[PDB]
């Protein structure tokens, strides 16, 4: 089989700071599961993530490498990418863009 | 055309650039990501890139009184400086040194 990452071009999500949320990077493989990581884009560099962290959920013919936001903070705004090392090669996914609304400082007047 | 800092143009749409130390082997689609490939020995790329071939490593010929102040790696170019007891006589950086 061919390894590949299935994030759609211009993927975006709109979520509330304060709620929990997961991003799911769909990974295709068959033989050995590849080492996957997530990173947030800050311009030129994609800085890797490790503090509030990741996990796998495996489905029939496609698995999901999951970045957990527990809860989502206001500063979690921005673009995110997963990368997969398989047999020395590297697959760079389309980024997905989180638009977090700061519920604390957001007010309905009505 | 309108690609973000981390994306590059292929066809009429944008695409994820490869990491430093890697070149583009196969281009993205609408749903699929960009396949990247390690730079061969003696080549490098220093930044996020959509290059299908890596750049050549700078050489530091000892016959020109040059020692490598830093080696070439896949992610970094080699930078030539002068060898023990030598001073620069040709300039971006030094390309030749004479002895004292
Ligand atoms: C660049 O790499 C060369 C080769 O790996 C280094 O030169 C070696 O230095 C080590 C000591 O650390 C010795 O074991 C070898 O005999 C040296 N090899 C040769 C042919 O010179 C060099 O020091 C490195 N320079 C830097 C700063 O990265
Ligand atoms: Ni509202």
């Amino acid at each position: 089989c061919d390894v590949q990452l299935y994030i759609k071009r211009q993927s975006e999500h709109s979520i509330l700071a304060g709620d929990p949320f997961e991003l799911e990077c769909p990974v295709k493989y068959c033989a050995n599961r590849p080492h996957v990581t997530w990173c947030k884009l800050n311009g030129t560099t994609c800085v890797k993530l490790e503090d509030r962290q990741t996990s796998w959920k495996e489905e029939k013919n496609i698995s999901f490498f999951i970045l957990h936001f527990e809860p989502v903070l206001p500063n979690d705004n921005g673009s995110y990418r997963c990368s997969a090392n398989f047999q020395s090669n590297l697959i760079e996914s389309h980024s997905t863009t989180l638009y977090v609304t700061d519920v604390k400082h957001h007010h309905h007047h009505h | 055309p309108s690609c973000k800092e981390d994306e590059y143009p292929v066809g009429s749409e944008c695409c994820p650039k490869c990491s430093p130390g890697y070149r583009v082997k196969e281009a993205c689609g609408e749903l699929t990501g960009t396949v990247c490939e390690p730079c061969p020995p003696g080549t490098y790329i220093a930044h996020l890139n959509g290059l299908s071939k890596c750049l050549q490593c700078q050489m530091c010929d000892p016959a020109m009184g040059l020692r490598a102040s830093r080696n070439c790696s896949r992610t970094e170019n080699a930078v030539c400086g002068c060898s023990p007891g030598h001073f620069c006589i040709v300039q971006d950086h030094c390309a030749a040194c004479r002895a004292y």
